[PDB]
RNA sequence: GGCUUGUAAAUAUAGUUUAAAAACAUCAGAUUGUGAAUCUGACAACAGAGGCUUACCCCUUAUUUACCGAGAAAGCCAUGCAUGGCUUUCUCA
């Protein structure tokens, strides 16, 4: 089981991170929802219960993440799991000849800063925090799970920056897994497909229905509870390391 | 090398150092001046002051190396009071002495009355390390000088037990001291000594011979006549004409050698390796089946003599020449030799084979054991032909007496090829028919002493003997 | 004057001995006595160590003759002298490194490699892991090569130590090769002297070595027809390295010559034998035809890597042979003229 | 939960299949160890309990698999999960220039038949019975979990046939997932690394120890219970479909 | 340069193999079109010229491949390049619930025997002759290229057997490359997408035209000459080894 | 052939970019070595003749890249090929427990800025430049090639940032290929292994020997001319699009 | 193709060379910030065994090189016409 574990969930105030926090807290673990101050995460943390605490921090800022980890240590005394679910998406074609429009560098830089650079910042700071944990019977000190996208493998038109960030996460998953092997920290990556989160539910019902039809089976948008269950399974299994799991429902994104 | 024998008054030694350190290697003085000393026996009285100021410089302590060197000097110059004082020095300085320190101590201590202290010191050096032959000689000389015949004999037996070859000077001094006192047990010991000398084959010197004559004449029970004699062509004896030993061996000793070789071929691991046991037993059965053979012929030893001559040609020539003497012929063949080659001609090979039986062996097989066993089985009458010195085989022999008898057999029963020209004719080397070893017959004795001046080489033997008669 | 001087200082020595002996003395096993004995050798100046261990003292005690003890003491002294010299050299090198490091510290130039490094400096670990992977592959597909440690009976302690050292060197050379052999340690008794020494020398790596060690004889593991036992006494001269055969090397350092032991065992087991073609390719001059295990394994590796005899035999010590036969193409001319003779 | 499910486990008499059967039966599910007659699976079936049965069948034989599935339906009347864990391993270099040895074709044929052809035969036959099941509330009719190897991506020397079979399994994973998507059957593949099962008995013990030491973390051979746990996680998750999961401990096989 | 090289092309009497033979023979190389007796490859061999010969052989048969290689050696004396283009395609759903139709095992076994088993048979048999060649500057003794398909990565519905065979080829690409690395033989794989050859004429014309329209760029069926150009580029480059190249035109096949 | 084509090579003053410039210019093309002001590229441009020009520009800065492209257009009038070879390498462990040293964030940021952000900046600007080209008979307006690394797949210890950047390039390859497909611009990526460029030749002799021994075959560091030949082959082939080619000699970098 | 005893002499570096102790080397542990070009450990036996004292000899094994055929003449010496020994010449295989 996961009773007694302490998990730091980035972007845990909404979507996949929130579902993971709910599942883990229901199991019995303790959760630290690390999110932006203007995210409404305080209400969620209050709703979950005493085992859950909200940390206002920006993953792109070293000081903010350090303060969040210090708060987590003070509240619970240790960190056992870290789920990197914070990220943003921007849709923009690389270059549209008809409109004579070019992808702005600012959008690409922002997407890289949030999705990729922030994830690495959290990974390194959490590894530093978890290095203090006493190894368990199996020698494991903690687990780090990252969220990627199938865009890392099959990206669509206008997903240049998003696909770049997710592919960077996928590439860095294994080198870090080798880096932290002597420490005893497992690194895994989940590549969700399409999920019914605010990032997608905001879209008109027509495109949502079309996307639900696209998935081979089940012909529906992914349920965040499924992502939380996969995260829990990764946490429980002591042998999954340095691998990307496509939680996509067999969908291969068309151009 | 300005070396005075006068006291080394302090100031002088100052200059003794300056312009001297570099003069001699290995720190010169304290290491080399002592060696330079020991000349004329006046160097002792001055080396005393040397050591005196050496200790003065020291914090009232003397280097052990310097002490042992002083021991060597004084004992070499025979200062018994100095030996006594230095023995006290060892006692009061070190619980244990040092190798060759014990030697010098005992060499000095012989002249004192404390012989038993020498015995204790010998036992002491024994507890940890094996003492030396010189130590044994020194201590036995002291003990005999102290009239302790029983202990001297016991320590001689101890020496023999440790299996160290004794020094001839030992036994010479033994006889010299015995001169004064006559005893039946003492005479028995002397006879045992002489028998051991015969067994070990060593020859004594002129001083030893003089001791022998003095003792043997001094025996009161029987009057004896002693005289130095010549070999005289192997003539029995230059004076009094007693038959002089032999080249041939007696049948009983021949038989004991046969038994020794049998018990050796049984349970011989190295013999098995060099000569496979199956081949050994096959050869034994071969010889048993065939009758005794008068002569044994060396393998390829004759053939490879005179390299130009074809091996088969020379072998056929020699075997035919011997067969014309109508004796029984044995030849030691080799398995390789069986195969046809330029050197080996099958027609000659089969002619010699039908002429006389043969045995074949592989390369690893050693001829010497086969030849020796064949000769021993044949008996005293047979002879062997070869040129190898048999050094490898005579090695690893069990007993020194067995080695001596093996050497005697090797000299005997041998007819070395001497014809300078094979095609011209065939000739066999003559037999001297004697050796150089004490024989000690009844009512008379003869010893092959060597005159001290000549430097006899390893293969040389003394020319003049000593004879005792009546 | 001087006579009183040395008598009086000797009385002082007596007093020194008595005051030294005033202390309580306990029972001492014989070896302890020998310490003083050995110390006396040191005082004279003979080639004896400053300090010795109890086990080394015992080993000296088992020596049978005086010479053997003298040789052992000289060995120990040489070992101690070498150790001291190496320690002093290491101290000097450390001082040199310290002064050089401070000198470098003075400049503080920085701007090194543009801080542009593709790899971390973890090369030794990577080499070890690569050699491990290659050895793992060889253990499944490598060509067998057998060291039969059935010679413990014929070897003394010194020979055992030398044999173990040569085995370590040979294993290292094979491990660091492009196409490593698959090494079988055959006829290795678990509690035997060779096995004990190997375990003491390899430490924990003994269980991690990628070589097969077994008490069973080589004949029990491979077909009798595929075994060639390399011995210098064989009447058959090796011509070409064969990849379908299993070569057996006798792990035997016979400093005391015992010719034919390896050949004797091969004949007893009824196995084929071969010898290196040294005389055919080198002007031997002066030396011993029997080479060390490391040289043998290096020669075999060179041959297995398609190297010619000239390249393979380069590992034979140069001091033995003056040099290779100038061409050996004269032998080829003899071959071709004789071939014409048949035709 | 998995209580009440019926699972057909090929090669369930030993190793990973036996571990999966043990785990599933311990959770209350019913199991049908489909294995060779001489594999001694009847003893394991008796040990597991009444909920587990033994089916003597050769996956490469259509008649044998049909008989096994008929027996499973007779005993339980439903097939919900199909775990293809039956296979063999062969070590043989493609060609050995030094030894003049060429890889035998019959070895390749046998390895393909047992590993690749047998797996597809089991899939196609079991999908027939899983099609009779009434679709669940989520529309699911059953799950098929294949066993592959990391050799499908990174096969070391002397692994041509095994790597070919596992690569074929990996390749046909997604097409079959799309074929059965309309009828609500999920197809997933697991690519274990090194596990402590009799399959490794062929290799020398020292080789196995070295390979285990070469796993980044945990530095040890995989425990079959871990594979069973991953299989259960796949079964529980309704959104994992048409994917290969590398349960290898982050090990990458060098030549 | 490919002047004087000897190439053995399997299935060289049509499509990609014929295009490769045409390109190579046009630059001084020698070609041995290894194909079925009824493929009518003798006409193509006669057309190409004296530098090309026809070998009637079935890749699935060891004796036929041995005879073809012996003929090639007798005619030219060397074998520098091997190109495995022989193969067949079968379209059949794994299971059709509405029709109650199950994929036949015979079709699957035949597809694996031709596409996969035949390729490995040719590889192992030709490595023997390529081992006789003395290494050139750089140590290369020869090159082997195999024709996989994008189906090995994203296979369509009713493509289980084809995808299995091509995925097996992809998986065994690297193990064989490691096996033959000491010998000095480079092994590469090409995964063509949609190329205009007889293999497509089985598909209805409208479907083929639609698929051509779906290639991102160029929006047309691949030209066999383009595959031949890629093969020549692989041959010339002495560093491409154990890698799969997707000569697909950026298409990602949808379900 | 490539006669008349105009190529913009980023980081063309050294290593792979310089080798590509030499090969293309020698074939009659025109090159614009885009590199840093103090990289010594002016000497290389002078050495390569009148058909090669030097552009001092930092890929991370939009203004400098725009100036370089304007200079290229002024000198030659058009841009036909782009080769992104500019990049830097940084080695640093994510976290060192023994030393308590955490990976610096500025190192990660700058590695992303140079390797990933700069590549995308060049891609977008050069695509805008190529959009004005008149499509050829095949409808192609230009080609873009990127230099990824094998690290992106199996990055070793301490290659977190480098692996992240290269994986981002790999992931964004296909989305950009789909973005520019309507325009008619092919996008390809090359993943070199170990090559004898200043990035490696500066290492000690023992390290170079070990790395050469690591490659299965050919057992030597890749020659930059080989990379240039592969680039030319990609340019000539009108069908290689949206794919990553591993030009690594079958190597798989160790942990 | 000419491959097997024996006698004599000279040598013997057990990872390799040099000298009469050094360099390159070897094994184990160091997740090394790029001089690890290092740190902590392991082995250090001048063919093998006996003695000699302060530096040398006896024996054994191995390697290499020589040694052997005959006729006479010329310059002689010794032993009982024959034998033994040295120096040069050509001759026969
Ligand atoms: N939605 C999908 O189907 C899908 C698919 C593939 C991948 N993803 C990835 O899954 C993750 C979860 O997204 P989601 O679907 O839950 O949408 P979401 O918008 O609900 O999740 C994003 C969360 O990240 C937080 N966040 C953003 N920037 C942050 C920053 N700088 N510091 C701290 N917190 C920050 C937001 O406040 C929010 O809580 C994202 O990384 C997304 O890219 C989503
Ligand atoms: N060298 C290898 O073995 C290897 C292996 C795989 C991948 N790569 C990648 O291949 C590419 C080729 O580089 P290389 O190996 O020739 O090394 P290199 O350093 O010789 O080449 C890099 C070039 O990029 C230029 N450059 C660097 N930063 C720049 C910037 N901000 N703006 C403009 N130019 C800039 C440099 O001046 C240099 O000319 C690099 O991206 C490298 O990471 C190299
Ligand atoms: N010249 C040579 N020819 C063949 N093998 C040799 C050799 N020199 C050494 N060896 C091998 O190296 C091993 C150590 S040498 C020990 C030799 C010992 N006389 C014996 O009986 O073998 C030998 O056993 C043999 O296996
Ligand atoms: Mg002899
Ligand atoms: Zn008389």
């Amino acid at each position: 089981s996961v009773k007694g574990l302490v998990a730091v969930i980035t972007g845990g105030a909404s979507g996949l991170g929130l579902a993971t926090a709910e599942r883990l807290v229901g199991q019995g673990a303790s959760a630290v929802l690390l999110d932006l101050p203007n995210s409404g995460g305080e209400a969620q943390a209050k709703k979950l219960g005493n085992n859950c605490v909200f940390a206002p921090a920006d993953v792109t800022s070293e000081k903010d993440v350090q303060t969040a980890l210090a708060l987590a240590k003070g509240k619970f005394g240790r960190v056992d799991v870290a789920v990197n679910c914070a990220g943003i998406a921007v849709a923009s074609k690389t270059y549209n000849l008809k409109k004579g429009q070019t992808h702005t560098l600012e959008d690409f830089q922002r997407v890289l800063d949030v999705n990729l650079m922030g994830t690495f910042n959290v990974i390194r700071l959490v590894a530093g925090e978890m290095g203090q944990n006493e190894p368990d019977q199996g020698g494991q000190r903690g687990v780090i799970i990252n969220t990627a996208s199938v865009a890392a493998f099959e990206g669509q038109v206008g997903q240049a920056a998003y696909s770049a960030s997710k592919g960077g996460i996928v590439g860095m998953t294994l080198p870090i897994a080798r880096d932290l092997a002597p420490i005893g920290i497992r690194v895994m990556t989940i590549a969700p497909g399409l999920f019914g989160t605010p990032l997608l539910t905001s879209l008109p019902e027509k495109v949502c229905n079309f996307l639900a039809s696209q998935v081979p089976f089940p012909s529906r948008l992914g349920d965040p509870a499924e992502y939380a269950h996969l995260v829990q399974a990764i946490i429980e299994n002591p042998f999954l390391n340095g691998e990307v799991i496509r939680l996509d429902g067999a969908i291969r994104m068309q151009p | 090398i300005q070396l005075p024998t006068q006291p080394l008054n302090s100031e002088e030694w100052d200059k003794l150092k300056e312009d001297l350190k570099e003069n001699t290697g290995k720190t010169s003085f304290e290491s080399w001046i002592i060696s330079q000393m020991a000349g004329c026996h006046s160097s002792i009285d001055v080396a005393k002051s040397l050591l005196a100021w050496v200790a003065a410089k020291n914090n009232g302590i003397v280097s052990y190396d310097l002490l042992v060197k002083y021991l060597y000097l004084c004992v070499f110059h025979m200062q018994t009071s100095e030996v006594i004082d230095v023995f006290e020095i060892m006692k009061a300085r070190y619980k244990t002495l040092e190798p060759r320190g014990y030697s010098l101590l005992i060499r000095g201590l012989i002249h004192s009355d404390r012989w038993r202290e020498a015995l204790l010191l010998l036992e002491d050096i024994k507890k940890v390390i094996t003492p030396s032959k010189k130590n044994y000689n020194d201590c036995i000389q002291g003990a005999l000088l102290h009239q302790d015949v029983n202990t001297a004999w016991n320590l001689y037996q101890e020496l023999l037990g440790h299996d160290i070859v004794p020094m001839l000077e030992t036994l010479k001094a033994f006889f010299d001291f015995g001169k004064d006192i006559k005893d039946d047990n003492y005479s028995n010991k002397l006879l045992d000594i002489l028998s051991y000398l015969r067994n070990n084959q060593l020859y004594p010197g002129e001083s030893f011979a003089h001791s022998i004559k003095t003792w043997f004449e001094s025996v009161p029970g029987k009057q004896w006549k002693g005289q130095f004699t010549t070999v005289r062509k192997s003539g029995q004896c230059s004076g009094c004409g007693k038959t002089i030993e032999s080249i041939q061996l007696s049948p009983e000793e021949y038989e004991c050698l046969k038994g020794k070789i049998m018990r050796d071929v049984i349970d011989g691991g190295d013999q098995y390796r060099k000569t496979t046991p199956q081949e050994l037993k096959r050869f034994e059965n071969f010889i048993k089946s065939r009758p005794p053979f008068d002569v044994v012929i060396d393998g390829l030893n004759v053939a490879k003599m005179f390299p130009k001559v074809r091996e088969s040609q020379l072998l056929l020539n020699v075997v035919s020449q011997l067969a014309k003497r109508n004796l029984r012929l044995l030849v030691l063949g080799r398995k390789h030799m069986l195969r046809r080659s330029s050197q080996w001609s099958r027609d000659e090979m089969e002619e010699v084979q039908k002429q006389a039986s043969c045995f074949f062996a592989d390369d690893i097989s050693e001829d010497a054991p086969f030849l020796l066993y064949a000769t021993l089985h044949s008996g005293n009458h047979c002879r062997f032909i070869t040129r190898d010195l048999m050094r490898d085989h005579k090695a690893c022999l069990p007993d020194a007496k067995t080695q001596r008898l093996f050497f005697k057999w090797q000299q005997g029963h041998q007819l070395a090829i001497v014809n300078r020209f094979p095609g011209s004719k065939l000739t066999f080397q003559r037999i001297l028919s004697y050796d150089t070893v004490v024989q000690t017959t009844g009512d008379s004795w003869h010893i092959p002493y060597d005159e001290d001046l000549v430097e006899r080489c390893s293969c040389e033997v003394p020319t003049k003997w000593l004879c005792l008669h009546q | 004057l001087e006579l009183d001087k040395w008598k009086t200082t000797m009385k002082s020595s007596v007093q020194e001995e008595c005051v030294s002996t005033i202390s309580s003395s306990k029972d001492e096993d014989p070896l302890a006595a020998t310490r003083e004995f050995i110390e006396m050798w040191r005082l004279l100046g003979r080639e004896v160590p400053e300090h010795i261990t109890e086990e080394e003292l015992k080993t000296l005690m088992e020596c049978v003759s005086n010479t053997a003890k003298k040789k052992y003491l000289k060995y120990l002294y040489t070992k101690e002298k070498v150790k001291k010299a190496r320690q002093i050299k290491k101290e000097m090198k450390a001082a040199a490194r310290e002064e050089a490091k401070n000198i470098k510290l003075l400049e503080t130039t920085e701007e090194d490699k543009q801080k542009n490094f593709l790899f971390l400096r973890l090369w030794d670990r990577n080499m070890d892991i690569a050699m491990g992977w290659k050895g793992a592959q060889a253990m499944q597909f490598g060509q067998p090569l057998v060291f039969d440690m059935a010679y413990e009976n014929y070897m003394k302690r010194k020979e055992l130590q030398n044999t173990v050292s040569q085995l370590l060197e040979s294993e290292g050379w094979n491990r660091r090769n492009v196409d490593p052999f698959h090494i079988y340690f055959c006829n290795l008794k678990i509690d035997g002297a060779l096995h004990r020494e190997l375990v003491k020398r390899y430490q924990e790596k003994w269980d991690k070595l990628l070589l097969t060690s077994t008490e069973k004889s080589h004949v029990d593991l491979f077909p009798k027809d595929s075994i060639i036992y390399l011995t210098a006494d064989s009447p058959n001269v090796m011509t070409t390295f064969r990849h379908d055969k299993v070569y057996v090397i006798g792990s035997f350092v016979d400093k005391s010559m015992q010719p034919g032991t390896s050949l004797a065992k091969a004949k007893r087991l009824n196995l084929a034998t071969e010898c290196l073609p040294l005389d055919k390719y080198l002007q031997w001059e002066i030396g011993n035809k029997n080479l060390t295990l490391d040289q043998m394994i290096r020669i075999l590796l060179c041959l297995k890597n398609n190297g010619n005899w000239q390249e393979a035999l380069q590992f034979v010590p140069k001091r033995k042979h003056t040099g290779f036969l100038e061409i050996s193409q004269h032998s080829q001319e003899f071959i071709n003229r004789l071939k014409k003779a048949k035709t």
